[PDB]
RNA sequence: GAAGACUGGAGUGCAGAAGAGGAGAGUGGAAUUCCACGUGUAGCGGUGAAAUGCGUAGAUAUGUGGAGGAACACCAGUGGCGAAGGCGACUCUCUGGUCUGUAACUGACGCUGAGGCGCGAAAGCGUGGGGAGCAAACAGGAUUAGAUACCCUGGUAGUCCACGCCGUAAACGAUGAGUGCUAAGUGUUAGGGGGUUUCCGCCCCUUAGUGCUGCAGCUAACGCAUUAAGCACUCCGCCUGGGGA
């Protein structure tokens, strides 16, 4: 997991307003950040499959905010790809 | 019977307390069953955690 | 409910009879409230009123027995599902029980009894059978 | 995150050399960023069962708050070789 | 279909809780086996009975010391966790999921899912290690009309670890997933609220699991019955007499 503080350096950069949580560039950014910390310990740990379920659904879960952001606001989920460096 | 730590508001059973868990060993060293100690599961957890951890530092007999 | 809510009207009222309930509430919408009219203006319950709400409403229907039980509404069922929807012309309106029960069909001017949609010679989407 | 050291030193030592081997892994310790919080010798003890040719043990107690996680690796691997420390345990809490 | 709006479905934030969930490293005590050394001496072991076998080249027994492998007594409970397989000694590092409470945030962002891709007990295969117990194949002794078996004395592959294959089972709740509705009574696990009491404590309410007994309802019957096999909606998989197969 990321600890409180790095999770919360991120909801204060990504927040839209000066309030939101729960905004679509809050989560995406926020997945990321914990599918990439989750990526070098399967690199590392080859046999942890139990863990390995829980990135594919994080994975799934990232992917389906990202083509609804994209259905219901295209400049904001360009925007936000460019700022994350997606696809 | 009643429990002890709830009791007696005890949240923590720590290891270094051998005369407390003198109480909750038998004869031999054996934990008790919680049937005869009369304690909770919750609170059974944490003691029978404790009692390993106190034999592993030579503070009590693994067999008397 | 997830799929038809509609259907999840027919069947609360079907599992309210069965134990001889007497009153039951359910979400409010503007389709089951009209059902609800036309089923007391039918004479099929006793009586319908709507209790406001925050997010949408709720609508509580009271239900009919005669004077030793004898359900008054005996059976109901859901024609027109989301997997397949049915639709009748002015000379397809079904007929429930020679007329015994009712259909309700939603006309372009309404949703209205079998009997009622064939005076303006119209026809739609069949919703239920009510018997 | 805050720690807890336990170890067990031999009876058959003497007070000097004692001090020493008590002081040198507060060092080891104190080498890495860890800050000791406590270093209170917990007394003469008979042990339960002997687990060497002993039967008597000099307990020792330490509180750490440390975040790396090394030190404790260094205090592990440097506790196990030598030979006077004869038992050690380490907890988080 | 398009343009808006909302929060009840879904998710995030904040505060708590429990757990044999998984991967890597280190450590512990009982017990079997073997080896060395004192005491001792005539048997030990084994079965319905007996024998094969071990022992005077001195065992079995008993005391001390050493070596190595595998599994983790008591706790332990229709208890817990995980999607399934499955997970039980202790400590540290890296990690996934779940529940309760709040109403702060987004505003339908949801369900199912052919083909595709991953996981998948045990036995089994390839290379390199390890081998204390157990034990397919095998040898001897017994029983039997016969005994390629059950029983007894031994015993190799394997069971263990590293990497790569295999992709099966009574892989079972013989019960696909999602949602809503429909009498009650009583145990247990993890939480929240309240009344009483000086606190423990007694009682009620409530959320999420796990057991039992039973009304309506269903079934050919056995039985299921708020953890449905009851009443309904969405999507998927499968069946159409037996043998051949
Ligand atoms: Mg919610
Ligand atoms: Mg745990
Ligand atoms: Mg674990
Ligand atoms: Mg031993
Ligand atoms: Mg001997
Ligand atoms: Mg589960
Ligand atoms: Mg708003
Ligand atoms: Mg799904
Ligand atoms: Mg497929
Ligand atoms: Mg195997
Ligand atoms: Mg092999
Ligand atoms: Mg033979
Ligand atoms: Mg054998
Ligand atoms: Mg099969
Ligand atoms: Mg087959
Ligand atoms: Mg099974
Ligand atoms: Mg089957
Ligand atoms: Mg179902
Ligand atoms: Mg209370
Ligand atoms: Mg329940
Ligand atoms: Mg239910
Ligand atoms: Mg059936
Ligand atoms: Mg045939
Ligand atoms: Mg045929």
């Amino acid at each position: 997991a990321l600890t409180q503080e790095r999770k919360n350096e991120i909801i204060a950069e990504y927040r839209v307003h000066d309030t939101d949580t729960g905004s679509p560039e809050v989560q995406i950014a926020v997945l990321t950040a914990e599918i990439n910390s989750l990526n070098e310990h399967v690199r590392v740990h080859k046999k942890d499959h139990h863990s390995y379920r829980g990135l594919m659904k994080m994975v799934g879960h990232r992917r389906n905010l990202l083509t609804y952001l994209r259905k219901k606001d295209v400049q904001r989920y360009r925007e936000l790809i460019k700022r994350l460096g997606l696809r | 019977k009643v429990c002890y730590f709830t009791s007696n508001g005890i949240t923590h059973i720590d290891y270094k307390d051998v005369e407390l868990l003198k109480k909750f060993v038998s004869e031999r060293g054996k934990i008790l069953p919680r049937r005869v100690t009369g304690t909770s599961a919750k609170y059974q957890r944490k003691l029978t955690v404790a009692i390993k951890r106190s034999r592993q530092m030579a503070l009590l007999p693994f067999v008397a | 409910v997830m799929t038809d809510p509609i259907a999840d009207f027919l069947t609360r009222i079907r599992n309210a009879n069965m134990v001889k309930h007497d009153k039951l509430e359910l979400p409010a919408s503007k389709i089951k409230k009209e059902i609800a009219e036309i089923l007391k203006r039918e004479g099929f319950i006793r009586d319908v009123e709507y209790i406001e709400d925050d997010n949408a409403g709720t609508i509580r229907v009271f239900l009919k027995y005669g004077a030793t039980g004898e359900r008054v509404i005996t059976g109901l069922k859901r024609i027109s599902k989301p997997g397949l929807r049915v639709y009748a012309k002015s000379t397809e309106v079904p007929k429930v029980l020679n007329g015994l029960g009712i259909a309700i069909v939603s006309t372009s001017q309404g949703v209205l009894t079998d009997k009622e949609a064939r005076a303006k010679q119209v026809g739609g989407e069949v919703l239920a059978y009510v018997w | 995150r805050k720690y807890e050291i336990m170890y067990i030193i031999r009876p058959n030592i003497e007070e000097d050399e004692k001090k020493a081997v008590v002081e040198r892994f507060d060092g080891i310790l104190t080498e890495n960023g860890a800050e000791i919080i406590e270093s209170k010798e917990w007394g003469k003890r008979r042990l339960a069962y002997e687990i060497n040719d002993y039967r008597d043990g000099f307990y020792h107690i330490v509180k750490l708050n440390a975040d790396k996680a090394d030190s404790i690796n260094e205090f592990d691997r440097l506790a196990k070789i030598s030979d006077d420390i004869v038992r050690h345990m380490v907890i988080k809490e």
